[PDB]
């Protein structure tokens, strides 16, 4: 590729920094104090290198690179499989080895080398024979637990690759008996009932159809301990349930059948007709009256998100109900991938249950979303406690009037991108009327009438502005500012009316009330009331008559005041009168013709239709489309600790206590019998767990023990003997059960690193790795001194929620222009030089914005690294950081919990919110989207120094979530498919808006709106992306959610129901029953059932007894015996349930169940412990 | 779990069934006395957990004492020594130990137990060649048993016999009755369900009123003076998730009112005994004292009804009738292989020869905290009645008759999911003089 | 006759676009074809005849 000058320089600068880190990492490791003599994280620059360095075989990178450009990466996998079978890459051995290597390599190529499915998901590949049917050979694939988190798309491709390999090796099909099919049908349903709710639950007929045709077996080892009815099935070695295989069958081939069909068609695989057949079989009146009916028929409300309600997680809007979330089409600076954008005022008025980064269970576009503040869009309309109505579009106003709010008539707006609609295949909803539509109509009208060409959102030529201003008789500066920023700059009402009369465009959306939210009869009554009992003050503007003030008495108005509230018309109540102020009197009286023509209700017509029939100024619908949502999974930004906190990976056993404190064991001078590996010095013969000899100063060799005769062999002899004991002819091991003295080791380490003042130092009960090599204790001492924690591999990690960002301002992240110029930034997004902190700058692919908590933790980690380099290795310091602002320009590694490949990033700033901001390409490179996912960041030098493959767990899944290979360049072509649907246009055109009323599928509009996919291959995919909606600040709003300040369940339920009561579009009575049926009755009944079948425990020991001891004491300890399920567990939720039953109007079934539960709890404990109430009234009425 | 809109149902308010003038009842005096009732005992009189643990300990100690007293009645049992006193005696002297059963393990040469008494815990080994090896092969945990053998200083009690508290092999024959009296046993009505048989129950009610086709049935009906119901009179609410859609009368008050309206057509000279069950509005754990009066009032006001506990013993003309709902049959089936449903007589034999209605703790039968155990069969009865299995069977073991009343509910989906095929609308007829079943009625043709 | 042609052109301009039209646009469009004096003469003759009327100063519309 031929990139511009900037991108190549940026990548070269990143490479120079990486090389600078690697040089120190290499110098430090060569001293011999670590498990290896070289850095254990290789770097790769493309998919081919990652595939070669993850699954092999050696020498495959060049072939992949050659074949990809020729065929296109789908035929390349097949060609690589063919070449591996033929033996071009060496002689592997038996046919099973060839099959395993080919399957792993092909799946890695198709998956792009990031997901750990080829490494851990697939366990074995074996050849088996159809003994019962024909004695013919077939191919079998075994799956492990890690396959359950590898994604749906990776599961089906494995089946496809297995089928291709078995076809290429000249094998036969898998022919199942009826017993196999019946067992699979039972197993799927049993798994769904017992252990986990499958996202897609297949019908038994579909399961049978799948089992009858797949040419390869789908089996594995038992994961859960649940027995099955069908037992001793030939060819299946476990009577227990298998999880990975059934999740593959349910979610890969069935759920993602269409993608598999597309891959089959593109690749050319034959024999997959049944899947294609299954896929194809699977799939006199007013204007607005008809539009509403057709919308209701074609698009139906969805209530899947509101099935479950959890206490403390409120519900904000009912499914497709006016007064909820308005739908606005667009993408903000910090949203678009899967992220919504809402006004910060909405967050405050819901009692701060929503904070930046909080997940939402959404109805229409997708299942989940994340919130991010947008200031340009509108906010809630509220009713005060004295009857006044206000519009809140500011943070300060919401902060000021929160305590006086009585009802929330409208929640606000939501900004959802077109790319999400394309991704989820959601039919377009009718668009509401907004400013960007109005400005397009404005410029089109100017072009048609006066032949003057103008463009919104850009800088137009001066002469055109002057000519248009002369024609329209307005100030040219105002016209320029309105065209440049139509969202923030709005004309007064008199200019809007003049524009509507002269140009012929509709009324401005700002001054249009929710006219279709009220029936025509209410408007008919309001018309007579306003004509008879109202005093109005008039005004003139260029021959146009508009109202200025309306005063009407409250007693005469009567119940028509609710019509004004439903119309969203601000007004005040004073001295028994209702007063309508300046801008809104015209908004109310102008669409009605200033009372010149009478308003009469007629059948099969709406309010806007009647208005448009006999009025000069036309209107458009403002609230046609609504969306509901619910809260789940608050935002997260915190450091990572293993379940018991661990500061060093050193085994201690039970000699340290529950906290596993090495220092405490050293003080008491105990002897611990742990299972650990030792080393032997070649010259003096010292034996110890350290690597360097404490006396000579020379590197030691590992000792191998024989499990039977207990003989020690150094590394050289063990290599010579082929790791077999000559006497016993058994396999040797690197570890043995040995006894150590913690006091001497700790004292020697303390003398070594000159650290003495440490109070606690926590290790592990037992090592998991096969080598069982311990970490040096000096590292633990330094970690304890600097108060940092260690993971399984040996690194320190920080976990946070991820949100997207594409453009930023220097003032938001607290960085001067000089530092940005030192970092390489020179221009803004419009092409002008960077001179001010208020400009908008495009974000480079691998630059990230951290949070304050992340900076606070990473400062400690940097101090730890510097201390380690200065004392342990005797090398100059690297970071030299005194404050978190000194980490700007340094490198990190991003990693996802379900992958085994990392990407390098660079820090450029900090924010106050609890999120992690990065380019969408950065998140796509970790195979994640921004709908509530959590990723990890770690410092590069710390990972290079401390990471070792020897520390990893032996069992499957230990290589998952580990930096086995990192990537130094970012290529949008090989990150993820979802990001290709994201839209990058500055503003949507008129064709989109007019096509919304026809209810089109988004695939018909792909050619109109530019997307990322159209730029792939060209040098333009790295720069030039744009956004629709601006935002003043990306960290404005509440930081922490209210769910974290509530401890008791009763307080949670009370706050939840208060929020439900305040919102107009939520039925609190319906919410009251959902809590009882989803969170309270199940727990009460489960605890009541489990009380009578519990176990008993001793306090000193931890022995479990299935029945109480007769003497009342522990048989061995003699200590006290205590319950497992106590009375407090049963009755913890009873008062809240009683309150819900007595206040809100619930069904009779629930009332009787709760009353019976009370009676049952009371009756069970009668022998042990010898007025206007809901239960008494219920039992007295009948 | 979603509850839909309300519905309109019926409560059987307009059912009247009269008496045939052809059948003239025979004048027989009534001799019914409730020998045992849970609400007759008075229980003797601070962290809650400590008191709960003490209550459970007292329960198990009381069970041990009662079953030890039952065991000692066997003449062949002699020279019983405490487990904590095992070291005093020599290693070649025969001794007998009595205690509960903690764990049973089957080895390649015999059986190994862990037997616990109030003084200690010992490990026992039963050789395979022992005659009473199959009886030890079927012993459920938490049952009081006895062992007879020598003790080795190595710490293993080598036994050669295994005893259980059984029914004695000889019992005196009761005196005859001047007149002949019959009784009828039914259970599991489940009023308020969709699968409840209505036409079958109405035909049953018309059989008690003298509408019969045969002369022998005319003879039998004129001599019926007792009717007994054991558990599951109503379907309840909230038993399992997904029950509202399976209910016709989804309210507890109207369920009991409907049961009262149906039962009012029972003839006047017949006396009814009704007891609680699993689904009924009563105590969540057994033993259950009675129904909640404020909920089940309509069946309290019947002028020929007596509410009894679970379990209870009824003496009819000098013959003892043990009546329990019978949830302990399920625990026997799970443990011992070869005993399945559709033949519930054999699990009943096991329960009887262990002389405890629900021995195992922590299984699938809930046991309530009580200072004293009331589930021990203290006196050998003449007839035992249970339910909960929905399959009819009747066996005789050493002079006692064990009868399992059927159900009035057709096959539900949960049963066909676990493969249980019930036998609906079958009614045993028993003779008081002999405590034996003389006839089985079949109303299953109608519904 | 050139005045009559100018009057016809002025009538044609307003018919195609059914809205109020500023005077500057008319002057620019007519432009070099007719000098300003003739444009004003045509406008005043049209207003005298009553074919068109002015809602505001500098704005004309069909009547
Ligand atoms: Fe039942
Ligand atoms: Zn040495
Ligand atoms: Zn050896
Ligand atoms: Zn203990």
């Amino acid at each position: 590729m031929e990139l511009p000058k900037e991108m190549e320089e940026y990548f070269e600068m990143l490479q120079r920094e990486i090389d600078k880190a690697y040089e120190i990492a290499k110098k430090a490791r060569a001293q011999g104090k670590d498990p290896s003599l070289d850095v254990e994280i290789p770097q790769a620059t493309d998919m081919a290198g990652r595939v070669e360095s993850l699954v092999g075989p050696p020498g495959v990178a060049k072939r992949i690179r050659e074949l990809v450009k020729e065929y296109g990466k789908e035929i390349a996998a097949l060609k690589i499989v063919d070449e591996i079978i033929e033996g071009k890459f060496g002689d592997l051995g038996s046919r099973e080895k060839y099959a395993e290597q080919a399957v792993r390599t092909a799946l890695a190529i198709l998956t792009e080398g990031i997901v750990s499915a080829p490494i851990e998901g697939i366990a074995n590949v074996k050849i088996k024979r159809n003994t019962w049917a024909d004695n013919s050979e077939y191919l079998a694939l075994y799956y492990a637990g890690p396959i359950r988190s590898s994604g749906g798309t990776a599961q089906a491709l494995s089946v496809l690759v297995g089928d291709y390999v078995r076809r290429k090796l000249g094998l036969d099909r898998f022919k199942p008996s009826e017993k196999h099919i019946e067992r699979m049908v039972e197993e799927v349903d049993l798994y769904h009932r017992a252990v986990t709710r499958l996202q897609y639950h297949p019908s038994p007929e579909e399961v049978r159809l799948a089992m009858r045709n797949i040419p390869i077996e789908i089996t594995g080892e038992a994961t859960d301990d649940v027995e099955v009815s069908h037992r001793d099935v030939p060819g299946v070695e476990t009577n227990q349930l298998r999880g990975g295989a059934i999740l593959v069958l349910a979610e890969g081939v069935l759920q993602k059948a269409k993608k598999l069909v597309k891959y089959i068609d593109k690749m050319g695989i034959e024999g997959w007709e049944w899947l294609k057949e299954f896929v194809e079989a699977k799939e006199d009146m007013g204007f607005y009256y008809s539009l509403y009916q057709k919308f209701k028929e074609e698009i139906a409300p969805s209530d899947k998100y509101a099935k479950e309600v959890i206490g403390g997680r409120p519900l904000f809007s009912d499914p497709s109900k006016p007064g909820g979330f308005r739908l606005r089409y667009g993408r903000s600076r910090a949203s678009g991938f899967a992220t919504w954008g809402i006004n910060p005022a909405t967050m405050i008025l819901v009692d701060e249950f929503l904070a930046i980064g909080t997940q939402l269970k959404t109805e229409r576009p997708g299942k989940g979303a994340v919130v991010t503040p947008v200031t340009t869009i509108e906010g809630p309309i509220v009713k005060l406690k004295d009857g006044s109505v206000l519009r809140v579009d500011d943070y300060n106003l919401a902060l000021k009037v929160r305590e006086d709010v009585e009802e929330i008539l409208y929640l606000g707006d939501a900004v959802i991108a077109f790319g999400d609609f394309v991704e989820n295949n959601q039919t377009l909803l009718p668009a509401n009327y907004c400013e960007e539509w109005w400005i397009l109509e404005f410029v089109k009208a100017l072009k048609e009438i006066y032949e003057v060409h103008l463009e919104p959102f850009t800088e137009n030529e001066e002469e055109s502005i002057e000519e248009a201003s002369d024609y329209l008789e307005i100030d040219p500066e105002f016209l320029k500012e309105m065209l440049r920023d139509p969202l923030r700059v709005k004309p007064p009402v008199e200019l809007a009316i003049h524009f509507s009369e002269v140009l012929g465009i509709p009324l401005h959306p700002y001054y249009t009330l929710y006219w279709n939210s009220v029936e025509p009869k209410d408007v008919e009554k309001l018309w007579r009331l306003l004509k008879n009992y109202a005093e109005i003050e008039w005004s003139n503007f260029r021959g146009i008559k508009f109202a200025k003030k309306i005063v009407i008495s409250q007693e005469k108005l009567g119940d028509s005041k609710r019509t004004l509230e439903l119309l969203g018309l601000p007004h005040t109540v004073r001295d028994g009168n209702v007063i309508v102020d300046y801008p809104w009197a015209a908004a109310l009286l102008t669409p009605l013709g200033n009372l010149n023509w009478e308003f009469m209700a007629k059948p099969l017509y709406a309010t806007i239709d009647i208005i448009n029939e006999n009025n000069e100024i036309k209107l458009r619908d403002r609230g046609i489309s609504w969306i509901g949502a619910r809260m789940g999974r608050p935002e997260k930004a915190k450091e990572r600790k293993m379940k018991p906190p661990v500061q060093v990976l050193f085994p201690i056993g039970l000699a340290g206590g529950s906290s596993r404190d090495i220092k405490k064991a050293a003080e008491e001078g105990k002897v611990a019998e742990v299972e650990i590996a030792f080393f032997k010095c070649p010259k003096c013969g010292h034996v110890g767990p350290e690597h360097l000899c404490p006396n000579c100063g020379t590197r030691k060799e590992l000792l191998w023990v024989c499990p039977r005769c207990n003989a020690e062999y150094p590394e050289s002899q063990a290599e010579g003997y082929n790791y077999t004991c000559p006497k016993c002819n058994v396999k040797l091991r690197p570890y043995a059960k040995r006894k150590i003295r913690p006091s001497e080791l700790l004292n020697r380490a303390m003398e070594n690193v000159k650290v003495y003042g440490v109070d606690k130092l926590k290790g592990v009960m037992g090592m998991t790795s096969g080598w069982k090599m311990p970490e040096p204790l000096e590292k633990g001492l330094l970690r304890a001194k600097n108060d940092v924690y260690v993971f399984k591999d040996g690194t320190i990690r920080f976990d946070a929620t991820d949100a997207p960002i594409t453009h930023f301002r220097p003032r938001e992240i607290g960085v001067s222009v000089e530092k940005l110029r030192e970092l390489g930034y020179t221009h803004d997004f419009e092409g002008k030089p960077l001179v001010s902190e208020d400009q908008i700058v495009e974000l480079k692919p691998q630059d990230i914005i951290l949070s304050k908590e992340a900076g606070r933790y990473l400062l400690k980690v940097a101090k730890f690294v510097d201390d380690l380099l200065e004392k342990f290795y005797g090398l100059p310091r690297f970071y030299n950081a005194e404050k978190m602002e000194d980490l700007i320009g340094h490198l990190v590694i991003g990693l996802a919990p379900h992958t085994s490949a990392g990407i390098v990033g660079r820090i450029i700033g900090f924010v106050d919110a609890l999120v992690g901001y990065a380019h969408p390409y950065f998140h796509a490179a970790k195979r994640r989207n921004c709908d509530g996912d959590e990723d990890a960041v770690m410092l590069l030098l710390d990972a290079l120094l401390n990471f070792s493959r020897y520390y990893l767990p032996e069992k499957r899944g230990g290589k998952m979530d580990a930096p086995l290979v990192i990537t130094t360049r970012l290529d949008p072509r090989e990150v993820d498919s979802e990001v290709h649907n994201m839209d990058i246009v500055r503003y949507y055109p008129l064709e989109f808006y007019e096509a919304t009323y026809e209810l089109k599928s988004p695939k018909e509009l792909v050619g109109v709106i530019e997307r990322v996919e159209d730029r792939l291959g060209k040098p333009e995919m790295y720069y030039g992306l744009k956004f629709t909606h601006d935002t003043d600040d990306i960290a404005l709003g509440p930081k922490m959610s209210l769910y974290k300040q509530l401890g008791d369940m009763e307080e949670k339920v009370r706050r939840q129901l208060e929020v439900a009561k305040r919102i107009r579009a939520v039925d609190e009575h319906g919410v009251a029953e959902k809590i009882l049926n989803s969170h309270l009755i199940p727990d009460l009944r489960g605890n009541l059932r489990s009380f009578t079948r519990q176990e008993f425990r001793c306090v000193k020991c931890n022995t479990k007894f299935r029945r109480p001891p007769l003497n009342g004491k522990c048989p061995v300890c003699g200590g006290k015996i205590v319950l497992t399920v106590s009375k407090g567990a049963i009755e913890k939720y009873l008062g809240t349930a009683k309150m819900l039953v007595t206040e809100y109007n619930v069904k009779n079934y629930t009332r009787q169940r709760i009353c019976l539960t009370e009676r049952d709890i009371d009756s069970l404990f009668e022998n042990v412990f010898p007025p206007n109430d809901i239960c008494q009234r219920l039992v007295m009425a009948r | 779990e979603e509850i839909g809109e309300e519905k309109e149902y019926s409560k059987y308010e307009d059912v009247v069934i009269e008496w045939n003038p052809s059948v003239t009842p025979v004048q027989i005096e009534k001799n019914y006395e409730v020998k045992f009732d849970v609400r007759q005992v008075k229980l003797r009189p601070g962290k809650e957990g400590e008191i709960i643990v003490e209550a459970y300990a007292s329960l198990f100690k009381s069970r041990l004492s009662k079953l030890k007293r039952i065991l000692r009645e066997n003449p062949e049992i002699s020279n019983v020594v405490d487990i904590g006193k095992l070291n005093y005696v020599s290693g070649d002297e025969e001794v007998t130990i009595i205690g509960l059963v903690n764990s049973k393990r089957e080895t390649n040469r015999g059986l190994i137990f862990e037997v616990e008494d109030k003084t200690g815990i010992v490990k026992v080994f039963l050789p395979k060649d022992s005659e009473d090896y199959r009886e030890a092969f079927k012993v459920l945990p938490d049952a009081v048993v006895a062992f007879k053998g020598f003790y080795s200083k190595k710490g293993i009690f080598f036994a050669n016999k295994f005893y259980l508290p059984d029914v004695p092999l000889y019992r005196k024959q009761k005196p005859p009755l001047e007149e002949k009296v019959y009784a009828i046993l039914i259970s599991d009505i489940h009023v308020g369900s969709r699968e409840f048989c209505e036409k079958a129950f109405l035909k049953f009610l018309e059989w008690l009123n003298g509408h019969v086709e045969s002369k022998e049935e005319e003879e039998i009906v004129s001599r019926v003076k007792y009717l007994i119901i054991a558990g599951d009179v109503v379907d309840g609410i909230g038993i399992y998730p997904g029950q509202y859609s399976d209910l016709v009368i989804p309210d507890i008050f109207d369920q009991y009112e409907a049961l009262a309206n149906l039962l009012a057509n029972v003839p006047e000279h017949i006396t009814m005994f009704i007891g609680p069950g699993n689904a009924d509005a009563a105590r969540p754990a057994i033993p259950q004292p009675e129904f909640y009066k404020e909920y089940a009032k309509p069946i309290y006001k019947l002028k020929n009804a007596i509410i009894i506990s679970n379990p209870a013993v009824i003496r009819l003309h000098g013959r003892d009738f043990l009546i329990a709902h019978g949830r302990g049959i399920e625990d026997v089936v799970s443990f011992v292989p070869g005993l399945t449903h559709h033949k519930p007589g054999l699990p009943m034999v096991e329960l009887l020869k262990m002389r405890h209605l629900a021995p195992t703790f922590g299984g699938k039968v809930p046991i309530a905290p009580d200072p004293e155990d009331l589930l021990v069969i203290e006196e050998v009865p003449d007839l035992v009645q249970m339910g909960h299995v929905h399959v009819y069977d009747a066996v005789v073991y050493r002079g006692v008759q064990l009868v399992n009343s059927a159900t009035w509910q057709a096959q539900t989906e949960f049963q066909k999911m676990v493969n249980i095929v019930p036998t609906p609308a079958k009614v045993p007829v028993v003779d008081v003089e002999s405590a034996r079943v003389v006839k089985v009625l079949d109303f299953s043709g109608w519904c | 006759e050139l005045l009559e042609k100018a009057k016809e052109d002025i009538l044609n301009i307003l018919r195609q676009k059914r809205t109020a039209i500023s005077r500057k646009y008319i002057l620019k469009k007519l432009g070099d074809k007719y000098d300003e004096e003739t444009i004003d003469d045509a406008i005043t003759e049209l207003l005298a005849q009553g074919e068109i009327y002015e809602p505001e100063t500098g704005y004309y519309k069909l009547l």
